[PDB]
RNA sequence: ACGGAGCCAGCGAGUACAACCUUGGCCGAGAGGUCUGGGUAAUCUUGUGAAACUCCGUCGUGCUGGGGAUAGAGCAUUGUAAUUAUUGCUCUUCAACGAGGAAUUCCUAGUAAGCGCAAGUCAUCAGCUUGCGUUGAUUACGUCCCUGCCCUUUGUACACACC
């Protein structure tokens, strides 16, 4: 684990940059508004933040 | 009475304004006429080999007539239409800004066009007036 | 004042806002004059008012007309709709009732839209299907 | 001495109406009250916060979505009022849900 | 803290998911009920409803 | 592909004397005239069916009925 | 606005470049049908000619002729781009050209036997016959015919 | 006919820099040595150099093996031989005049050809 | 189809502890580059001057100026990194394709269909999806014939229930 190698790829970017804010998880992530929270807990938690079903 | 551009159609305006500037000597036509698309879009160049420069002079001194100011990216959005994406699904592509920015000067040069403060250029009261005039000159060309 | 009034004319999201007074007979839209609406083979569509009540009803009217919104003949209809109503509107407001009312006995009993607005409007699309109304093919195998 | 009028400006936010309008409304019924010029509440289009999504979690079954959304109306209201006055009306009457803010703009 | 305001109430919204489970986790053996954000100019006030309040208190 | 058709040249790519007289013969007693019309009758190629067409206003062979683009519509003269 | 063209000399056949070409065409589409030409180029070409451009290929005079094919032979003196051009940067000498009939065919082979004697993956590919710009073949090009 | 690259000729092309090939080097290869390059290509140039430094003059030199695949083949380079990771294998491949331009992936196949039937 | 010219929307989205939407002015033929200026948004991109469409011309029944796959070379962008071509652009080769068998899918009014735009994926990449609008119909306004569904009556040696 030499800090030179240990974790030494970049991650500015792409599919791993960012994670779920939630479940940690790299699928499935809704970016929108930096919500950052993957698509199954948004559609948890979407009452709670504001979203509702409406047509 | 009085006429303006308004009051003309368009297509007979740009034909015979595009006619009167190719007929005096002024607006000069970059060198780089003849071998240009005009746009991404394009496939070919315009078949008008030679004149089609003052056609799109013409188009584009009448638009900046009748709209409030233009600039030149304005012009790629407004020139240009689908482009073949091969066998991909069409889409809309930018003209070329080169030419309607030397349009664009061109105009400058001959003062039809004078730059804005608010950006973009509009419009000055000689260029409207030869514009008016010509306009006329179609009109009464008609009948 | 100057009698003026001023109306409007809607198609699926065309819309036509006609200002109309006691002009010279002058009817231009969006600046320019009628004759020159671009579509020119709806054209006869947008002087439909005009030969239905005859111009000499309104010489002494001057129309002008600002149409925003929605495609060509959206806005064409939008035109129409607002030259018919402005005139209508006009009529019942400063001339009198029977010139109204003979109006719109000339114009309801050619292309009822003339006056009344059109109420087909598009259907939201949904899920499962590439249109508002169709679906997706199914494999079945 | 604080004479000089502001200019100042109260703009609003919500994700909800009746205190929204409620708040709205008692800072018309306050700024009349003291006898202030305003331009009323004017109201802004609601823009509409959507998300679709997949409801399955795990792309099994026929294919069904659901679409999410808030609405945020803002309802901007700017007062050519003195200083004080204006200052206690923004200090004053809040309601959760609905947030407040103030734009000297002088 | 300049921010859009749609993005301002979606992360207000976020902060109260935030709250919410994480009381949630903690006072769920104090019966916990509900949480009420409540903003003032200065306060940022934070109102917890659940059965044992004077456990919560502690 | 399969070229079945088994098609000639069958269109004159350019014009000849005799097919201009022919051309001018048939200028009148040709009721209706159009491009289509015109190549027809084998004798052009279909460019110059445009070329023939258009230079018949000349001395007013035929009349103009509409001469939207696309195509054209012309009658004798009478 | 029409002419009867002078019976006895509209050519229909020519040989330009020693490739058979009908006359009867378009001079643009008639220069078309030549090995590394395309209605750009061509278009262009004629262009610089000054040749009428909506003339018949099969009635413009030898010399026409000649200007043409001495045009389309050293581009970048005519005024033709450094762009524009068949074959740019040229990598065996670095002079841009534009390749011709039998150059074009001949030169994509060399590059072609090149690519397969530097052991290149894209040799290698162009080799078996395989597509070789990196797209999908499970389900495509599932006939050699 | 013997080689030159574009018009600059091999004997001018074993002496000669990096830069100038990369004037001489297509797009890609221009925008990549314009964008700054790695310490691992920097020190392969060392290791390589040294390659063929140790070589006794009249053999073909001592394979060097390398996971580096993303780096091109610069002038200084021929006349040596690399292995280059497959994967698996660190491939042989002697560079020839020819190889330069390319990249070294090119030359070690990450997939074997399939045979069917 | 290709040239010019006309010039028309509605959903959106958009930068802070980061570097987003980009106008405008200069360059380049283009992709693109650069210099400045707006916009934490009914304010700026944006009237998203979108395509289909319209007008005037070139083409003229020729696998042809249709079709643009497969390749060769070059120029740029994002990227630590682009070869197994990321993507965009320029020139060229231009293949199969002649309205597609058995069979089978969707759909009754601003609907189907054509046309594109926005948003989600996004550092770069859609031929995808979710939405939106433009042009906008033919044919029904019925039936249980095929495939099924609901209720009732009947028969059953079926109840893991006609697989
Ligand atoms: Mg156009
Ligand atoms: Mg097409
Ligand atoms: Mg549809
Ligand atoms: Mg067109
Ligand atoms: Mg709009
Ligand atoms: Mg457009
Ligand atoms: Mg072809
Ligand atoms: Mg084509
Ligand atoms: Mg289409
Ligand atoms: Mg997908
Ligand atoms: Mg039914
Ligand atoms: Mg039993
Ligand atoms: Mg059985």
């Amino acid at each position: 684990a030499h800090e030179n190698v240990w974790y030494s790829h970049p991650r500015k970017f792409g599919k791993g940059s960012r994670q779920c804010r939630i479940s940690g998880s790299h699928s499935g992530l809704i970016r929108k508004y930096g919500l950052n929270i993957d698509r199954q807990s948004f559609r948890e938690k979407a009452n709670d933040i504001g979203f509702y079903k409406y047509r | 009475p009085g006429v303006s551009v308004r009051d003309v159609p368009a297509q007979d305006f740009i034909n015979n304004y595009a006619s009167f500037l190719q007929r005096q000597g002024k607006l000069e036509v970059p060198g780089y006429v003849d071998i240009v698309k005009t746009s991404a879009g394009n496939e070919l160049p315009p078949q008008d080999s030679e004149g089609w420069f003052y056609k799109r002079a013409a188009s584009v001194a009448r638009h900046i007539y009748l709209r409030k100011q233009v600039g030149v990216g304005k012009l790629n959005k407004l020139y240009g239409g689908a482009k073949n994406r091969g066998v991909r699904p069409h889409k809309h592509v930018d003209a070329s800004g080169s030419i309607n920015r030397k349009v664009l000067q061109s105009l400058e040069k001959l003062g039809v066009v004078e730059i804005s403060p608010k950006g973009g250029r509009r419009i000055s009261d000689n260029g409207l007036r030869d514009l008016d005039r010509i306009a006329a000159a179609t009109l009464e060309d008609e009948e | 004042t100057v009698p003026s009034v001023q109306t409007f004319g809607k198609k699926k999201s065309a819309t036509a806002v006609a200002h109309v007074k006691a002009g010279k007979g002058l009817i231009k839209v969006n600046g320019s004059p009628i004759t020159l609406v671009q579509p020119e083979i709806l054209r006869f569509k947008v002087y439909e008012p005009l030969l239905l009540v005859g111009l000499d009803k309104f010489a002494n009217i001057d129309i002008r007309v600002k149409v925003t919104g929605g495609g060509h003949v959206s806005q064409v209809y939008a035109i129409r709709q607002a030259i018919a109503k402005g005139l209508v509107a006009y009529h019942q407001k400063f001339v009198d009732e029977q010139s109204k009312n003979e109006l719109k006995k000339a114009f309801t009993s050619y292309d009822r839209t003339l006056l009344i607005a059109d109420s087909r409007r598009p259907e939201p699309k949904k899920f499962g299907g590439r249109g508002a109304r169709s679906r997706f093919q199914k494999s079945y195998r | 001495q604080e004479v000089v009028i502001h200019k100042i400006r109260i703009n609003l936010t919500s994700t909800k109406v009746k205190q929204l309008e409620n708040v709205s409304a008692n800072i018309i019924k306050n700024a009349e009250t003291f006898k202030l010029v305003k331009k009323g509440p004017v109201r802004l289009p609601t823009k509409v916060l959507k998300i679709s999504t997949r409801k399955t979690p795990n792309g099994e079954g026929s294919k069904t979505w659901d679409t999410y959304e808030m609405r945020i109306h803002k309802r901007y209201i700017d007062l050519e009022a003195p200083a004080h006055i204006v200052k206690r009306i923004t200090q004053i009457t809040i309601e959760p849900g609905v947030d407040v803010e103030v734009i000297i703009a002088a | 803290a300049i921010i859009s305001k749609k993005r301002k109430l979606v992360a207000d919204g976020v902060f109260y998911a935030e709250l919410n489970e994480f009381f949630t986790r903690e006072l769920a053996e104090e019966g916990y009920s509900g949480v009420e954000v409540r903003v003032t100019p200065t306060k940022t006030e934070i109102i917890i409803r659940a059965t044992k309040v004077q456990d919560v208190v502690g | 592909s399969k070229k079945s058709h088994k098609d000639k040249a069958k269109h004159a790519v350019v014009l000849d004397q005799d097919k201009f007289d022919r051309i001018m013969k048939e200028a009148p007693t040709y009721r209706y005239v159009s491009v289509s019309v015109l190549v027809d009758r084998f004798k052009l190629g279909g460019s110059l069916a445009r070329v023939a067409l258009r230079h018949l206003e000349n001395e007013g062979i035929i009349k103009p009925v509409s001469k939207h683009s696309k195509q054209a519509i012309y009658t004798r003269a009478t | 606005s029409l002419v009867v063209q002078e019976q006895g000399s509209f050519q229909h056949i020519l040989r330009l470049l020693n490739t058979n070409v009908d006359g009867n065409i378009n001079v643009v589409y008639a220069l078309t049908t030549i090995r590394g030409v395309g209605r750009r180029y061509a278009n262009l070409v004629c262009k610089k000619a000054d040749v009428d451009l909506h003339k018949r290929a099969g009635e413009l005079t030898q010399e026409e002729l000649e200007r043409i094919v001495q045009i389309m032979q050293n581009p970048t003196h005519y005024k033709i781009p450094a762009w524009f051009l068949n074959r740019q940067k040229d990598v065996n000498d670095g002079k841009d050209y534009h390749s011709l009939a039998n150059n074009l065919e001949s030169k994509l082979r060399d590059d072609l036997e090149r690519l397969k004697k530097i052991r290149s993956h894209r040799g290698i590919r162009h080799f078996w016959g395989l597509r070789v710009r990196g797209q999908h073949t499970k389900t495509t090009g599932r006939r050699r015919a | 006919k013997t080689y030159s690259y574009k018009g600059v000729d091999l004997e001018k092309l074993l002496e000669m820099p990096t830069e100038d090939f990369v004037k001489l080097a297509p797009a890609r290869v221009r925008r990549k040595f314009a964008r700054g390059l790695s310490e691992k290509p920097a020190g392969l140039m060392k290791k390589l150099r040294a390659a063929k430094l140790s070589a006794p003059e009249n053999e073909k030199p001592a394979v060097v093996r390398t996971h580096l695949r993303n780096m091109i083949i610069v002038p200084e380079m021929i006349g040596s031989v690399v292995g280059v990771y497959n994967g698996k294998v660190f491939n042989q491949v002697e560079i020839r005049p020819e190889m330069v331009g390319h990249y070294l992936g090119e030359f070690s196949i990450t997939y074997t050809p399939v045979r069917h039937g």
